[PDB]
């Protein structure tokens, strides 16, 4: 991933500051309900029939956590995104069955999701530093399918 | 929108198809899981190997809907109602899958009309498909 | 097609947007020009410094037509009629661009809007932007 | 790019039988009459408000035919697509300001004819092939764009 220094101290600096399990709920709810075909990977976690559903279920919540404590990680490997992912594209692949696009979908909810939490603060030039961010973690995610 | 002039470049495409949709629709998903292999994620319950029967009987399928859009070119939407149905509430395939579908299902038909295959019908069937895409994936949200 | 729930959402929202709409849409502009470069080169004649006032200037305008087809949701292609014929026949800008804006008008909304950007109202002004883009599209061939 | 030797094989034998004249004038011609769009950087080539004036106009294929003898001379350099077009990324984003989406395009009309060219010879996996090879150059020339 391409980040000039100022790009990546501006991603660590904001990333301080987030609450992770939080944020992960939040986004991966929003997922849920935004693009509800997403849905189709989740129907073992009971009820996503409306918007409270979604957002309040426990199960989604704790997922949620769990995808942003692996993208966090990310996060402290810039420069080797392909190498902290793999074993999870792998997984995502061959086991679960989940098209890449699905990864990029989820970029663009958690950058409105940054953006609904930190208002001002997150600046045109930071939300360009994270878009890349988070394209290059969907690139890394979608690498080891075949 | 489809042109009149679409519309009948469409149905002599298509027509001149005839008999072999079934073969086409099945080397046109062949072509998709082979270039794009993103798409194989909808598909884990098929054997996927070249010549599969799952692949073949898929393809005709898939042809046989195509020949009843044509048929049914100026109605798509009531024609194709209970297909936008199935794609949108069961199966759930990420609309980004059309284009890789639609653009396979053109090199096809590319490869085995040389004659027909002209710069207008290409643009003609390109935006059929297109067309085809926009109402299966009406009712996802 | 937007329900009756999603129109009333996207009225609130905007509805709430007000008089700040002409800004929002000088923001959403500079975050999809940093954020998506490639945007760029359909603007080569604009000074595209922060703060620039022909940024500012059409900020507003864009802005404008979104109040406009809110006023008139239940009527879209028809009031929008002139800029898709703009966008299809002057400007010619690849549909995928449409996207990429929508995206950046909904940063913008969500850094603005803490306490109306819920989940479902992030979904309604989400398919609300993509009916936008639809109907700005529809044209081209 | 990652171009499998067999891949890698396919692709440069196909293309020892190509007849750039004819196919460089019959890709760039169809580009414009199936996405019109696209005419917008063409303006001075003359008439194109039908495909027979577009196919037939003598611009277009000279045009075509120069893009294509780039495309012939990057396929000598697939493990360097992107030093081999940066030159010419740089001329589409500075003096040209073209869209590079435009170069996805193109690309998949090159394989459709291709395809109509060679008919059976065209097959599943030269198609394959042919794909990453597509994107490998819509990618390098995109490469330089800021
Ligand atoms: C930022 C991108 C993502 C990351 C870092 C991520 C990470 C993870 C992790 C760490 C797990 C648990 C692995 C395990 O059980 O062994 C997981 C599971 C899973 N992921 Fe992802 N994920 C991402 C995106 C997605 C999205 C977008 C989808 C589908 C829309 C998805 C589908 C699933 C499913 C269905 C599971 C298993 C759920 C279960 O336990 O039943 N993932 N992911
Ligand atoms: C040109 C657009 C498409 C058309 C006309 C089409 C047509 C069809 C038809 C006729 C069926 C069979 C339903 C039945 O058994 O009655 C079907 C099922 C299915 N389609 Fe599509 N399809 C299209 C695109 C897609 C693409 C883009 C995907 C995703 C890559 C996809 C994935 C599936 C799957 C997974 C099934 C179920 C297959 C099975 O389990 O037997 N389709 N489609
Ligand atoms: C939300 C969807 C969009 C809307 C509502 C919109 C609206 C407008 C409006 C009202 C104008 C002014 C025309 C006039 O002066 O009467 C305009 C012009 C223009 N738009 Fe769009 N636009 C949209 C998306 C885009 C996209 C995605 C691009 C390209 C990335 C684009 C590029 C342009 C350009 C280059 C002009 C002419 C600017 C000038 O030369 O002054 N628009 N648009
Ligand atoms: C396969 C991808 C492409 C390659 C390899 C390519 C290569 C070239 C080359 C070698 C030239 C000649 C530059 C010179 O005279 O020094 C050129 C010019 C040009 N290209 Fe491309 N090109 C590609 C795609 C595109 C596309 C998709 C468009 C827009 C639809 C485009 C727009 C132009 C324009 C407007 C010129 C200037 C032609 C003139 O002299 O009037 N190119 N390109």
């Amino acid at each position: 991933v391409h980040l000039t220094p100022e790009e990546k101290s501006a991603v660590t600096a904001l990333w301080g500051k987030v609450n992770v399990d939080e944020v992960g709920g939040e986004a991966l709810g929003r997922l849920l309900v935004v693009y509800p075909w997403t849905q189709r990977f989740f129907e073992s976690f009971g009820d996503l029939s409306t918007p409270d559903a979604v957002m309040g279920n426990p199960k989604v919540k704790a997922h949620g956590k769990k995808v942003l404590g692996a993208f966090s990680d990310g996060l402290a490997h810039l420069d080797n995104l392909k190498g902290t992912f793999a074993t999870l594209s792998e997984l995502h692949c061959d086991k679960l069955h989940v098209d890449p696009e699905n990864f990029r979908l989820l970029g663009n909810v958690l950058v409105c999701v940054l953006a609904h939490h930190f208002g001002k603060e997150f600046t045109p030039p930071v939300q360009a530093a994270y878009q890349k961010v988070v394209a290059g973690v969907a690139n890394a995610l979608a690498h080891k399918y075949h | 929108v489809l042109s009149p002039a679409d519309k009948t470049n469409v149905k002599a495409a298509w027509g001149k198809v005839g008999a072999h949709a079934g073969e086409y629709g099945a080397e046109a998903l062949e072509r998709m899981f082979l270039s794009f292999p993103t798409t194989k994620t909808y598909f884990p319950h098929f054997d996927l190997s070249h010549g599969s029967a799952q692949v073949k009987g898929h393809g005709k399928k898939v042809a046989d809907a195509l020949t009843n859009a044509v048929a049914h070119v100026d109605d798509m939407p009531n024609a194709l109602s209970a297909l936008s149905d199935l794609h949108a509430h069961k199966l759930r395939v990420d609309p980004v899958n059309f284009k890789l579908l639609s653009h396979c299902l053109l090199v096809t038909l590319a490869a085995h009309l040389p004659a027909e295959f002209t710069p207008a019908v290409h643009a003609s069937l390109d935006k059929f498909l297109a067309s085809v895409s926009t109402v299966l994936t009406s009712k996802y949200r």
